[PDB]
Parts: structure tokens; C-alpha cells; sequence
């Protein structure tokens, strides 16, 4: 032990310590003595006369002034390796699932630097997940970065637990789920949704996922560092082993928002609407360690809460640059029963390109989006003129556009407890062919209720015969 | 409802009579205070003994 | 009288060395205390006159302290003592049927509560291993709630809306309606209740104990009360104390329920209490951790696994919003902690839908769909027949006539809309609900008039409880509405419709 | 920078900045018990209708209050490290708080052998046979090689007891115990 | 002479004062020696090392530092009793009617606590007033608080001059009026209208009303404490005499507007739009004493101001939890001419209930809000498109809800001098009967200019008889 300081001022969750002999640098870890639980404080400022300003990682009850504080000599050191699979872990790297300890032979301090310019893999690919809005309109990429926007209650824990089913079971590489401040109820489903589905095995060593869980019943200094315990386990699988990883994080807005809860208690003047003045700096320190270098790859899927459906808020609008692919869920669409809620005219990918996805995939998805923006100019006419005043060409537009809008919906497999339907998984070659024909006119003779919640286009004519027999 | 309300009006007056009469009875004594001081010394003599 | 003399011989006059800090200032509730070396944070300190307080800030020179009471008996130069305990309230079943203040002293006057165990107001929510999913139902007796927006046991559900729309009445029909299970026989269908009154005048809380005592509802609840006259550190401490009496039940086997009325008045008691401690303001002068204030509260509402006891703790937070705007600061921070919501409006209340529930927007993560088996049959089809209605029934100006095409479907909604209305402080049962909902969806009401369905309901309901008591006992016992049970009900509605209006 | 000796009081404010820079500087070279004798002689020449006429005057000059005290602090008795300190306070603008520092250095130097006295608060005073016990049974508590001190203040609102405060201890035995009979009226 | 103090600092109406021994406890009174008038300082804080910070009741100009200050020993006390009737007082209880001193046997402090839980009375009744908007849609009680929310220039005091003219005449017990921060010529025309009409008796002891006044010329340490003065003369007439007292307060916003003018200078960080940090604890300590209890009954009527016509402002919108009835007035209503400009959709009660107000009345109540909401929910379409693109059923909730809006405006008794129209009082049973004949559809041939500014329903057919 070195520099056994002493506590002087516990104001909120911001403890200040005073060292007799040895001042520790910024970003270290400190160990408060005499407590039956492990409370870890991380150094953040140097004040003068050998006092530092730390931040606790637990509850600050029972902190009497004049209490000793040890020092470890480094930032927080978590376990890492291959034996961290099928486990749930704390922010300071501890078990929280009551299975015993993590027996690894390698530790990684959670503060590292972004890899340089000359370690940047440049190649793009495609990735097929099975969904007719992802694979048609905002396609993924093997190694890219993927963000799931949208408000509260629009479908982000479902769309992120369906892609865990689709991709992260038919995958050779590994996956990590980091829970940065969400409901502890929802962190009990996914622990049990994947014990029966074989992704976690509680007796042998063939699990393929690792879990990091610090939830919204936690003090707001520990809800800023489970975003970094995630991509330290998800970097040993990319750098050290030459493997391929998948990164699942829900929710990453609670990393930013838990930095605004201790800004003024640290001693800063608050910026615009209430955020800390280091928004785009502490964020970009983290969102550059999630990259694919020339030693491995990372495919990252992060859920991004938009507060009060306000996309121009500074916490989401500074995240639109750290990402290759955006899938923006709206709420005015999921009120029409359409599920997945994904906005067709607001999602966007980089590889939507006539030289990677082909010049048939490209001509389709730029005619779906062009007929849906043609719809909205007619909806302002219908509100005054009524439907039976329009011409015969514009009536053909609204009918196909409502056929396309209903065909973008698809029953997921995880809606087998909510809706009672059966799940689909559409291949890419059928997705392009089905949408190509509704634009042509080869299904102009059907009712719209056939197209709601089907898979391939051949199931959308096997419904229009059952509706006509039961008539 | 008459039996209970006349008990409540009587109860508060009975308390204040014992309370307001003890103020003058404790004030008048002058010999027992010297008795009261030596036990106050002996309590403090007993008090520091159990600490160390 | 023998009672005063026996109270004075039981009194213990114990004396010991305290640990003591001289006061340096007293203004508006905050007492910066010189001294107090070994004090903890969140410790309870005790002034000389009988007051009580909690030392929040620690600092090298002074020690910030807030008072549970009134700051006019306190003068500069006083004495602050040390208890030696982080702030704790009594707990147990012995508080049942009382009205108590925010530290567990009775304000009803039935005496001292005999309580044995004490539990902190700052304890921790349980994690990921000791929970389980939501298996059971919680019946409110409202018919728009139980059929369309069901609520499981262990699920945080938010009642949100304006002032004077029904937010308190919704959560008091729920208190009344569990009377039928609490005098029954099984110990796993009961539901012990708790009401927390924050920022309310005493001529509403002494009037709600009246409404809860003619119906004999008060024999199974507790009322933790911090009125608008109280100190601002007493309206802050109230939901953390009421939630800690709920976790006597949940951590021992039973099932509890807790209403915070409301939680927009536990925030302005934190904004004031922590501005006079010189803490810098955030948005709307709220502190940094109003999200951490509500989140560390609403995560104790668990549902434990069956190797711990299996008990549950529902929660029903009320939130008042200004001008019906839901995008405010404190609303959106608590929409995203709760599983589902109940959106109460004003134009529903005044057009006539009372309870004024927006059944379009009142979404709910259904709680593993523990509605019940028979209600799934009749309110499964009801949910879709009402959803079909709302897409197509908003013109108010007709020009064309399609009675075979549209006017049949919208005639099924107004018969099911006017069925959904209810009274006040008279909540139904679930098999009395299956009967009245059966007669609406099966076409047995399209030959009435909609101005007579509220009259049709009570004449129907009195006929089935009187003449058909052994019918409804096979729905409640067997769970489902069987095919032979479908047979017997087919005559009763038509026999009554043959002689309803005559 | 360097580490410094910890004063056993550690006060704060504009006093304890300068009143610890003096304690740390004089504890080097073991100039501790000497310097209090010199700080009590500037503690008399400060109160003078020509010296205090310009030690707190704003409008004389920023510079001439430095040469006038440096000539004054050296010639009469002493040239220790206090002659730099009076030159340090005057160079900064803290001449107004000069009596504060020596009242702060005195309470910091007193605890090196002192007690922070108790305060017996009872009544009209007492005889020798009951006071020399309380000047000796109050020594049985501390037990650290020390020579105790005390204050007395008479108050009659305490009707029948004495309160005492050894440091921050407050063992109270008085007529507060009439208010403790609320439990008779408290059901 | 318990203590002697000297003024140390003076900022506006926040005088600082240092004592030497004998610190006064908080909310005592201090007497400034060496002035022509009485200057009383009330202790607010304790700023450390024998120094208090006070708030002054009268003006502080002319004070010098070192000026002596003497300690009273008690809070502001006023003379209370049955001789207070017919007398006008100020914040410290001195006769400002120039008719000589007030000689009572007892004195009452300004600051006292709140009633307990087990001293509350729950019994509700109906106080019929004689106003159609209040009798039908939002009935007042007999023993409950009432608010009259309104902007500037809508009618919150012409409405309060009616509930004196209709309730304080037929009352049997006493009455108390308080003026907090409103203008002084209106506080003079209540003296020369209660002397003429027998309520003030200058010659013997047969007077009914008390008066207490602090207006909009005072320093803001007086407006912040004049409302606790009339609140004390209306508690002796409740607890120690046992009467049934009225209480009229106008205006109660200035208890709070003039409390955020001395809160900046006490050293406090401000909360939202500019108000004090303790906005809603000092209001819940003044309002928690205006109660009906088991020893008497106070029937409050408070006028409340909304700043810049905003109901979400923090000073009006925290008063709502302290009421029983509510009468939100409006500006855009009063641009049409509907006086009393009461918002029928925003006004509530706790006794509107089919078992209390009677099941026939409760159905004309809820059934006339239903037809009023449905006129509001089509104002988007009528304003753009036209009346002429509606159905035939919804040209019959439009023409019937314009006969109902006009039949809520009543000529008042106090407003005869303005417009020259006779003030009408209707009873309760002739409004329920008179709205069922607009809901059932019996008057659908009479125009809408006949339902306007009439009393009982027979004047509507008579006004329709005139125009032909
Ligand atoms: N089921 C119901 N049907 C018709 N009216 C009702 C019903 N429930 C309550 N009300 C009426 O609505 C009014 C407001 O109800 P309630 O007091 O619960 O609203 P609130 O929003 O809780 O009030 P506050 O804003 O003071 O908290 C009351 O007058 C009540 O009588
Ligand atoms: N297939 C589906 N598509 C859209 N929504 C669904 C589907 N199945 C269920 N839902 C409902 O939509 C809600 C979405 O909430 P959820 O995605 O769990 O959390 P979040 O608030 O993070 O979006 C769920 O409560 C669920 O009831
Ligand atoms: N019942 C009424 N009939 C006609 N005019 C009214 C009525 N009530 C108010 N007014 C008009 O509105 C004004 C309201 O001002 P007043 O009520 O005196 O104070 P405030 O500005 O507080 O409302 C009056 O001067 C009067 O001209
Ligand atoms: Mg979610
Ligand atoms: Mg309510
Ligand atoms: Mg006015």
C-alpha cells in the first residue's frame, strides 16, 4: 500500500481524499478501508495541498471523515480471457450471479487508448440478419457499427434480442452483452432466454456469450464505467486472439447521462441544456476503441435512447458520427400496428452503394423510399378533398404504398408470446424479389390484409385465398 | 360520546397540574442540592471508570 | 388515574457521554454545526429540544444538517447530539390499520404501535438472480383496466394525467376491491395495501380514511402521511419509508401494493432541501440526481423467486403533469422506469368516458400475459374489435351510407364503449365481468339503444347474482368458460333480453 | 513542492493558511517554543494609534507600508523568520487579518501541551472540598501527561444540575429532565 | 431590557443587527429606539457569532449604524376579542380608523401552529349562493376552502363582492375580511358600504365584521405578514368563542410575490422562473391553519392571481392542492361578454356527486359538460372549413351548446351601477329545471340572443317574446 490518504469531504457521491506522502495520478483506483463491502474510488482531479477529488463506485453511507484510503497503483483491473464466457460481471470485475469466482490468468486495466491511423482495416462487406427493413433499406456490414435509435416503448429491447437470436447463434465468433443502466427485470429474461436456447451452458465450457450488468439502481458514478468494462472484454477477443466479436450494449445513453449527474459537484460550469461541458470528448474517447483494426474485427450493436423523442438533443446528435448504420424506430408508425417500427425514410447505411450490394438491390430500395415520400404529399390532400376525389393514377399510388408499408412489417420470433403469430426469417434473395413485384403491379388484385405480418410474397397469396373461402 | 369527551378534557388538566406545580417545588430547595451535587460527582466518577 | 402513574415508572433515565457539536447558524432549516467529528453521512442527529435531523453534507469546517420538524426552537449556540444510526423506521404487520407520519409515530391516537424490528429507508434493490417473471394477476375491478390494460403482480405501472381526472379514485377502487380476497381462505390471493400521501392537506387524508372505513377497507392497509405543512425533509423521506414497510411483506412471503400520491411532490421537496445546502442547480433548478432519486425507489418493486418466498411488491406511482404535456423533465424520467402506463385524459372525462383511460395509448408490457383464462376469450376479441373501431370512427360529418359495410362495426364499439364506463367505490368481480362482457361481443346488444346499456347492466347484474349463483361459481373455480358453460349462458342473455324492456 | 509537519488543530479559512505556513516553517530548526514569545510582542505593538493608524489604512501607499513595518520589526528585539512573515502579509494585502493569525497561531500552539478546557455551568460557586475533586476527577479521564484548564459560567435556568464539556463530550445532568417527562403525556 | 443591539448593515428591508448577549430566538420582535413611529424588526436568521438578520415591518430609511435596538421578548401580538369588530388594523395591530385604542382582555400572537390530524371535521354540505355557474357545475360547501383564479381584469373581486352580498347578509355568526396587497381606494369603499348597510355600527356593540389591512404601498416585510394577522382574528372567533365565521382574502398571491423580494437578500440560490427556494412550504404553513375543525367552521373564499395569464406558473399551480372548490376564470370568455367569465370545463368540486348533490342534479351536471366538450372538439374544422360541412346531428350539438353558454351569464347585484341592469338571484331548483329544457330540446326555436344576461328561465322566453 502507498499514500494512505484520509477522507475530508463527502458531498453526494464525490469524496475528496488527502495524501500525506504520495499523490496518485489521474484515473486510478482507491480502496476505502473498514467496510464489509468493496468500495472503489477513482481519482479525477488534483486540487492543491495534496488533496484529490475522487468519485465513488458504490453507496456513500457510513463514510466518517478521517478514514484511511489505500492505493493500488493502476486503474481498475478486471478479469479477462476465455474463461469469462457464460458469466455475469460487475463494473470492477466481480461475479454477480452466485456461481463462484472468475478464475482467469490475465487482467486488463480498463483505460486504454484508441488504435492509430495505420491500424485501420478499410474493407466493407454485407451482413444478412433476416429482416426486410434492415436487409433492404439500411444493410449492415461485417465489422461495422450499428445504432438503434428511437424513444421509449417503441421496440428496442425486442429488436436487439431478435438479432441476438438471428445472428449470435449462427455465428462462429463470440459476443458480449453490456448492460449500462436498464431495468433489472429485463436483465433476468436474457439470462434465462439464453439458458434454454443453448447460448449459455451451466455445466460445460461451450458457452458463447459474456454479460456485464450495472443497472439503474446504481449510483451514477458506476453507471459511467460499465460501458468501458464491456469493450475491454470485447477487445481481448479481437486483439489478443485473432477472432471475430459481436458487441451488444443496452443502453449507451446512460453513459453520457450519468456524467451529467456529477458535473457540478465536481466543480464545472454546466454547458447547454444541462449536460457536462465534456460531452463530445468523453464520448469520443470511448467510441474510438470500438473499431476493427488489422488484427481482428468487431461488429457492434448499441441501443441509443432518445430522450422525449427529441432527436436534436445533444446526447443522441453527437452519436450519429460514431456509427456506420442507423436504424431509427419511430412511434407514429408503431401506433399503426406496424412492427418492426423502423422508419423507412430515416434509416441510412454507408454501403447502400451500387458497387457493394449490386445494381438490383439498389434500384429496389431507392423505389420503396421514393414511393413512401410520394405518399405524404397525398396525405395532405386527402385531409381536405377526401379519398373519392383523387384521380385514378394517385389512387394506385396510395394502394401500393399501403401494400408496401404493410409488407415491411414482419412477425419476429420473440413476438410469439405477445401476438401469438409464428415467426419468419426471410432470405435476401426473396426480399428483393417480393418488393420488386409490388412496384411492378403483379399483386394489384389483392386485399391489403393479406400482406400484414407474413414472410415471403408467396405467403401473401396463401392468405388472400383463406380470406375468400371464409367469406 | 359524552363519556369519552369529558375524559379528554379532564386528562389534559390533570397533566398540567402535576407539571406546573413541580416547577416551584424544585426551585425552593437549598439543602438537598448539596446532596444532589455529590451524587453528580459520584455518577461522573462512576462514568469515567467504565470507559477506561 | 392509574394510566399516568404507570407511564412514569416505566420511564428510563439513562445518562451517558454524548458526542456533541455546537451550532453556528440556523436559517430556513439548515444548521451548520461546528464539531461532530466522527459523524457518518446520512446519520440521524438529535437537537436539544426534542427535534431530530439528518447530517447530509460532510465538510472540513462545518457539517450540514437538515431538520425533521421546525427551526424556531433552535438558537445559535445550541447542542446537537449523536444517536449512532443511519436513519431507520419501524416495520412489521403491527402497523396495519393505522395512520402514521414519515418516521413511524402514530397520528391517529389509538396509542403506541408495538413494533419489534427496524429497517432502513436507504436499502438496496435485489439483483438478477433472486427475481422471477410475473406469473399472477392483480385485479382492480375496473373493467377498462382488467380487460384491456392488465397489470400483473410485481410490475411497476404508472398512472399519469392532470389534476382532477381520476388518479386517486383509480387507486382507491383498487384498495376497496381486494376486500373479497382478504376475508377468504387461501393466503396467496390476498393483497395488503399501503398509501403514501405526499404534499396533501389534512382535510383530504382524514377524509380518505372515512371512505376506507365504511367499506372496512382500513383493516388491511397502512397510511404513511407527510402533509403539506411538514418540513421539506419529511416529504423527501416519505416514499423511502413507505416502501420499506412494503418490504416486510415481500421479503417474508406475502404480496404488497404501494401508491405514491404523488411523486411530483417528492421532487420539489428535494429541490428546496438541496438548494439551501448550497448545491448548484441543474435544469429547472432541479439537482443532478433526480433520476437517481426516483430510480433507486422504483427498483425494489420486485417479484422474488420461489426459493426465497415468492412474494411480490407492486407499485402504482401517480404523477401530475401540467397542461397534459408528457414531455416534461420529471414525467419522462419516470415513464422510462415503469413497465407500463395508464394515460388519463380530460376530454375523455368530460365527453363521458369515466374512468377516463386512453385505451389507445395505455400500453403495457403485459406481465407474461397473466390476464386470466376466461377473460382472454372475451377480451381477446374485445381488444381487436375496439382497435378496429378506433381507426374508422372519427368523422362527425357523414355524407355516404354503407350500413352493410361500415355501420355494423361501429355499432359494436359504442355498445362496448358504454359498457366500459363505471361508477365510483363499487368495484366488480372477475366472473361478474366475464358475464357482462360475454353479452356485448356476442351480438346480444345490437338491438338495444346505446342510451339504455348502462340501465341494462345493473338489471342484468342483479339477475345473475340472485338467480344464477351456481353459474358464476363454475367460472371462478374452473378458470375457463367451458363449452357447456358457453351453452348455459346462451339462454340466460336471450331469456333476459326477451323480457328486459316490457 | 515538499511535505510539511501536520499542525494538531488544522483550522481553515484565511487564518489557517498563514497560521500553518508559520507553524511548519518554525517547526523546522526547532523554533517553536521561542516564536510564541516573539509573536506576543508584536501582539502589543499592533494596537497603537500611530501603528494601527496605518496598518489598516487603505490610502497611504502599497509600498510604504512594507518599509515602515520592516524597519519596525527588526530594530527593537528580534530578527527571526517572523520578520519575513510580517513582510509576507504586507506584500499580499492581508494586513487587516493580522490579529486573526496570531489568535489562530495561539490556539494551534496551545494544543501541543493543552486541553481545550471544559465548562462547568451550574449555579453560584462552591467550596474547596467539592471543587478540588472536580479539578482532579476531571484529570482521571484524559490520562496523557497533561495539565488541565477550565472555565466557569453561572446560569440559573438550569435549575438543579451541572453541565460539563470535556472537548465535545457534553455529559448533561440538569433540569432538562422535566421535558423528558413528556412520555407520561405521550400515551 | 433582555438585550441591546446596534444596526450593523442595512440593505433595503433586511436590516442586520448585532447583539452582545441574549440572542433573540427566531421570529421574535425587536424595537428600534430613536424613531418617531414604531419600527419593529422580526428575527429571521442567525448568521454566526452573535449576529442576527432581521426583516423590518416599516420603512428603514434614516437608520444609521450603531443605532440601538431593543428586544421585546415575544412575537408580534395583536389585541383580539369581540371589540375588534368594526375596527381596522395593520400588521402589528394598531387602530388605523382614528377612533381610539382597542381595549381587549387578551392578546394573540401572529405565529401559531397547525391543527392536528384528529381535530379535523369531514362533514360536507352545500352552500347555495345564487349564481348559476356555481350552483350547477361546481357547488360550494359549508366549511371548505374556495379559490377564484383569474388574470388581471377578469372579475376576481366583483365575484367576491357577491359572495358577501349573498352570504354575509344571511349569515348568523361573525365575519372577517383581509386585504393583502391590493389597492387602497377599494379598501375605503368597503368601509363606506358597510357603515351605510348596518354591518358596521359606530355607536354600540352590534357589529358583525372585522377588518385587517396591508395594501400595495407597504414595504415587503408587511405584505408577507398581514395575511397571518386576519388569520388570527378569525381563529379567536372559532376556538374560544365557537362561532361560524366567514373569511374573505384578496389577494393571496401577494403573500408569495412579496416573499421572493426579500429572499434574494437573505442569501439564497433561486429556484425556477425567479421564485424563492421555499415557495411551497411557507404556503402550506399559512393555508394549513385556515380549516374547519371540531371547534368551529371557517368558510374561506380566497382570490388568487395568475401571473401574465399563465396557470402553469409555480405560484398559482401549487395553491390547487389546498382547495375544495375551484373557479378558474378566463380572459377569452370575457372577450365574448359572458360574465362571470367562469371556465365551465376547468372548475371542480368535491361534493359534485350523485349521493350528495342529488341524482337528478348530478345528471344535468355531467350531461351539460358532455355537450360543451363536443363543441370544443370541432373548432378546428369550423374555423377552417365552415359550419356548412357538418352532419345534421352535429349541427345540433353546436346550436344547443351556444344556448347553454349564454345561459350561464347572470346580472350581479354589485354590477347594477356599471350597466344599469337589475341584479338577479336565482334559486337552486329553478336552474336544474331550466337546463333540462335546453337539453331535452324544448326551446330549439327561440334564438340565442334571448338566453343572454337573464335570471331564471322564464325571462329567456320573455326576452324572446320582446323581439319578434
Ligand atoms: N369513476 C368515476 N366516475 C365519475 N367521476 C369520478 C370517478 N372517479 C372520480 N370521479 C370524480 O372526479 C373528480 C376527481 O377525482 P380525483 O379526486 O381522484 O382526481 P385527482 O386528480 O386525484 O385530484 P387531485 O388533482 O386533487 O389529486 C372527483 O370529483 C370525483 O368525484
Ligand atoms: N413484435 C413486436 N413489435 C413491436 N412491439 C412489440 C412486439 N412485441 C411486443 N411489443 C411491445 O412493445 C413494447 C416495446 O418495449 P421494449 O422494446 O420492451 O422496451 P423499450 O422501451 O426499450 O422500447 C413491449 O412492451 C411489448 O409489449
Ligand atoms: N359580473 C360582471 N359584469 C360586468 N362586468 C364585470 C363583471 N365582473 C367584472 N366586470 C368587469 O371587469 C372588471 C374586473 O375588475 P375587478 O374585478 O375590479 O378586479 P380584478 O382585476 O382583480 O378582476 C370590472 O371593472 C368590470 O368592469
Ligand atoms: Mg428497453
Ligand atoms: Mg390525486
Ligand atoms: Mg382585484
Amino acid at each position: 500500500g502507498a499514500a494512505t490518504g484520509r477522507i475530508v469531504a463527502v458531498i453526494g457521491a464525490v469524496v475528496d481524499v488527502q495524501f500525506d506522502e504520495g499523490l496518485p495520478p489521474i484515473l486510478n483506483a482507491l480502496e476505502v478501508q473498514g467496510r464489509e463491502t468493496r468500495l472503489v474510488l477513482e481519482v479525477a482531479q488534483h486540487l492543491g495541498e495534496s488533496t484529490v477529488r475522487t468519485i465513488a463506485m458504490d453507496g456513500t453511507e457510513g463514510l466518517v471523515r478521517g478514514q484511511k484510503v489505500l492505493d493500488s497503483g493502476a486503474p481498475i483491473k478486471i478479469p479477462v480471457g476465455p474463461e469469462t464466457l457464460g458469466r455475469i460481471m460487475n463494473v470492477i470485475g466481480e461475479p454477480i450471479d452466485e456461481r463462484g469466482p472468475i478464475k482467469t490468468k490475465q487482467f486488463a486495466a480498463i483505460h486504454a487508448e484508441a488504435p492509430e491511423f495505420m491500424e485501420m482495416s478499410v474493407e466493407q462487406e454485407i451482413l444478412v440478419t433476416g429482416i426486410k427493413v434492415v436487409d433492404l433499406l439500411a444493410p449492415y456490414a461485417k465489422g461495422g457499427k450499428i445504432g438503434l435509435f428511437g424513444g421509449a416503448g417503441v421496440g428496442k429491447t425486442v429488436l436487439i434480442m431478435e438479432l441476438i437470436n438471428n445472428v449470435a447463434k449462427a455465428h462462429g465468433g463470440y459476443s458480449v452483452f453490456a448492460g449500462v443502466g436498464e431495468r433489472t427485470r429485463e436483465g433476468n429474461d436474457l439470462y434465462h432466454e439464453m439458458i434454454e436456447s443453448g447460448v449459455i451452458n451451466l455445466k460445460d465450457a461451450t458457452s458463447k456469450v459474456a454479460l456485464v450488468y450495472g443497472q439503474m439502481n446504481e449510483p451514477p458514478g458506476a453507471r459511467a464505467r460499465v460501458a468501458l468494462t464491456g469493450l475491454t472484454v470485447a477487445e481481448y477477443f479481437r486483439d489478443q486472439e485473432g477472432q471475430d466479436v459481436l458487441l451488444f450494449i443496452d443502453n449507451i445513453f446512460r453513459f453520457t447521462q450519468a456524467g451529467s449527474e456529477v458535473s457540478a459537484l465536481l466543480g464545472r460550469i454546466p454547458s447547454a441544456v444541462g449536460y457536462q461541458p465534456t460531452l463530445a470528448t468523453d464520448m469520443g474517447t470511448m467510441q474510438e476503441r470500438i473499431t476493427t483494426t488489422k488484427k481482428g474485427s468487431i461488429t457492434s450493436v448499441q441501443a441509443i435512447y432518445v430522450p422525449a423523442d427529441d432527436l436534436t438533443d445533444p446526447a443522441p446528435a453527437t452519436t450519429f458520427a460514431h456509427l456506420d448504420a442507423t436504424t431509427v424506430l419511430s412511434r407514429a408508425i408503431a401506433e399503426l400496428g406496424i412492427y418492426p417500427a423502423v422508419d423507412p425514410l430515416d434509416s441510412t447505411s454507408r454501403i447502400m452503394d451500387p458497387n457493394i450490394v449490386g445494381s438490383e438491390h439498389y434500384d429496389v430500395a431507392r423505389g420503396v423510399q421514393k414511393i413512401l415520400q410520394d405518399y405524404k404529399s397525398l396525405q395532405d390532400i386527402i385531409a381536405i378533398l377526401g379519398m373519392d376525389e383523387l384521380s385514378e393514377e394517385d389512387k394506385l399510388t396510395v394502394s401500393r404504398a399501403r401494400k408496401i408499408q404493410r409488407f415491411l412489417s414482419q412477425p419476429f420470433q420473440v413476438a410469439e408470446v405477445f401476438t401469438g403469430h409464428l415467426g419468419k426469417l426471410v432470405p435476401l434473395k426473396e426480399t428483393i424479389k417480393g418488393f420488386q413485384q409490388i412496384l411492378a403491379g403483379e399483386y394489384d388484385h389483392l386485399p391489403e390484409q393479406a400482406f400484414y405480418m407474413v414472410g415471403p410474397i408467396e405467403e401473401a397469396v396463401a392468405k388472400a385465398d383463406k380470406l375468400a373461402e371464409e367469406h | 360520546s359524552v363519556q369519552n369527551m369529558m375524559r379528554q378534557k379532564e386528562q389534559e388538566h390533570m397533566i398540567r397540574w402535576v407539571e406546573k406545580h413541580v416547577v416551584q417545588s424544585i426551585s425552593a430547595q437549598q439543602e438537598k442540592e448539596t446532596i444532589a451535587k455529590c451524587i453528580a460527582d459520584l455518577k461522573l466518577l462512576a462514568k469515567k471508570a467504565q470507559a477506561q | 388515574s392509574s394510566i399516568l402513574e404507570e407511564r412514569i415508572l416505566g420511564a428510563d433515565t439513562s445518562v451517558d457521554l454524548e458526542e456533541t457539536g455546537r451550532v453556528l447558524s440556523i436559517g430556513d432549516g439548515i444548521a451548520r454545526v461546528h464539531g461532530l467529528r466522527n459523524v457518518q453521512a446520512e446519520e440521524m442527529v438529535e437537537f436539544s429540544s426534542g427535534l431530530k435531523g439528518m447530517s447530509l453534507n460532510l465538510e472540513p469546517d462545518n457539517v450540514g444538517v437538515v431538520v425533521f420538524g421546525n427551526d424556531k426552537l433552535i438558537k445559535e449556540g445550541d447542542i446537537v447530539k449523536r444517536t449512532g444510526a443511519i436513519v431507520d423506521v419501524p416495520v412489521g404487520e403491527e402497523l396495519l390499520g393505522r395512520v402514521v407520519d414519515a418516521l413511524g409515530n402514530a397520528i391517529d391516537g389509538k396509542g403506541p404501535i408495538g413494533s419489534k424490528t427496524r429497517r432502513r429507508v436507504g436499502l438496496k434493490a435485489p439483483g438478477i438472480i433472486p427475481r422471477i417473471s410475473v406469473r399472477e394477476p392483480m385485479q382492480t375491478g375496473i373493467k377498462a383496466v382488467d380487460s384491456l390494460v392488465p397489470i400483473g403482480r410485481g410490475q411497476r405501472e404508472l398512472i399519469i394525467g392532470d389534476r382532477q381526472t381520476g388518479k386517486t379514485s383509480i387507486a382507491i377502487d383498487t384498495i376497496i376491491n381486494q376486500k373479497r380476497f382478504n376475508d377468504g381462505t387461501d393466503e396467496k390471493k390476498k393483497l395488503y395495501c399501503i398509501y403514501v400521501a405526499i404534499g396533501q392537506k389534512r382535510s383530504t387524508v382524514a377524509q380518505l380514511v372515512k371512505r376506507l372505513t365504511d367499506a372496512d377497507a382500513m383493516k388491511y392497509t397502512i397510511v404513511v402521511s407527510a402533509t403539506a405543512s411538514d418540513a421539506a425533509p419529511l416529504q423527501y423521506l416519505a416514499p423511502y419509508s413507505g416502501c420499506s414497510m412494503g418490504e416486510y411483506f415481500r421479503d417474508n412471503g406475502k404480496h404488497a401494493l404501494i401508491i405514491y400520491d404523488d411523486l411530483s411532490k417528492q421532487a420539489v421537496a428535494y429541490r428546496q432541501m438541496s438548494l439551501l445546502l448550497r448545491r448548484p442547480p441543474g435544469r429547472e433548478a432541479y439537482p443532478g440526481d433526480v433520476f437517481y432519486l426516483h430510480s433507486r425507489l422504483l427498483e425494489r418493486a420486485a417479484k422474488m423467486n420461489d426459493a426465497f418466498g415468492g412474494g411480490s411488491l407492486t407499485a402504482l406511482p401517480v404523477i401530475e403533469t401540467q397542461a397534459g404535456d408528457v414531455s416534461a423533465y420529471i414525467p419522462t424520467n419516470v415513464i422510462s422506469i415503469t413497465d407500463g402506463q395508464i394515460f388519463l385524459e380530460t376530454e375523455l372525462f368530460y365527453k363521458g368516458i369515466r374512468p377516463a383511460i386512453n385505451v389507445g395509448l395505455s400500453v403495457s408490457r403485459v406481465g407474461s400475459a397473466a390476464q386470466t383464462r376466461a377473460m382472454k376469450q372475451v377480451a381477446g376479441t374485445m381488444k381487436l374489435e375496439l382497435a378496429q373501431y378506433r381507426e374508422v370512427a372519427a368523422f362527425a360529418q357523414f355524407g355516404s351510407d354503407l350500413d352493410a359495410a361500415t355501420q355494423q362495426l361501429l355499432s359494436r364499439g359504442v355498445r362496448l364503449t358504454e359498457l366500459l364506463k363505471q361508477g365510483q367505490y363499487a368495484p366488480m368481480a372477475i366472473e361478474e365481468q366475464v358475464a357482462v362482457i360475454y353479452a356485448g361481443v356476442r351480438g346480444y346488444l345490437d338491438k338495444l339503444e346505446p342510451s339504455k346499456i348502462t340501465k341494462f347492466e345493473n338489471a342484468f347484474l342483479s339477475h345473475v347474482i340472485s338467480q344464477h349463483q351456481a353459474l358464476l361459481g363454475k367460472i371462478r373455480a374452473d378458470g375457463k368458460i367451458s363449452e357447456e358453460t358457453d351453452a348455459k349462458l346462451k339462454e340466460i342473455v336471450t331469456n333476459f333480453l326477451a323480457g328486459f324492456e316490457a | 513542492f515538499a511535505k510539511l509537519v501536520r499542525p494538531p488543530v488544522q483550522i481553515y479559512g484565511i487564518e489557517g493558511r498563514y497560521a500553518t505556513a508559520l507553524y511548519s516553517a518554525a517547526s523546522k530548526q526547532n523554533k517553536l517554543e521561542q516564536v510564541e514569545k516573539e509573536l506576543l510582542r508584536v501582539a502589543q505593538i499592533l494596537k497603537e494609534p500611530k501603528v494601527a493608524a496605518s496598518i489598516m489604512n487603505p490610502y497611504v501607499k502599497r509600498s510604504v507600508k512594507v518599509k515602515s513595518l520592516s524597519d519596525m520589526t527588526a530594530k527593537e528585539k528580534f530578527s527571526p523568520l517572523t520578520s519575513n512573515l510580517i513582510n509576507l502579509l504586507a506584500e499580499n494585502g492581508r494586513l487587516s487579518s493580522t490579529p486573526g493569525v496570531i489568535s489562530a497561531f495561539s490556539t494551534m500552539m496551545s494544543v501541543h501541551r493543552g486541553e481545550v478546557p471544559c465548562s462547568v455551568t451550574t449555579a453560584s460557586p462552591l467550596d474547596e472540598a467539592t471543587l478540588t475533586e472536580l479539578k482532579t476527577v476531571l484529570k482521571s479521564f484524559l490520562s496523557k501527561g497533561q495539565i488541565l484548564k477550565l472555565e466557569v459560567k453561572v446560569d440559573p435556568s438550569i435549575m438543579g444540575g451541572m453541565i460539563v464539556r470535556i472537548g465535545e463530550k457534553y455529559v448533561d445532568m440538569s433540569a432538562k429532565t422535566k421535558i423528558q417527562k413528556l412520555s407520561r403525556a405521550m400515551r
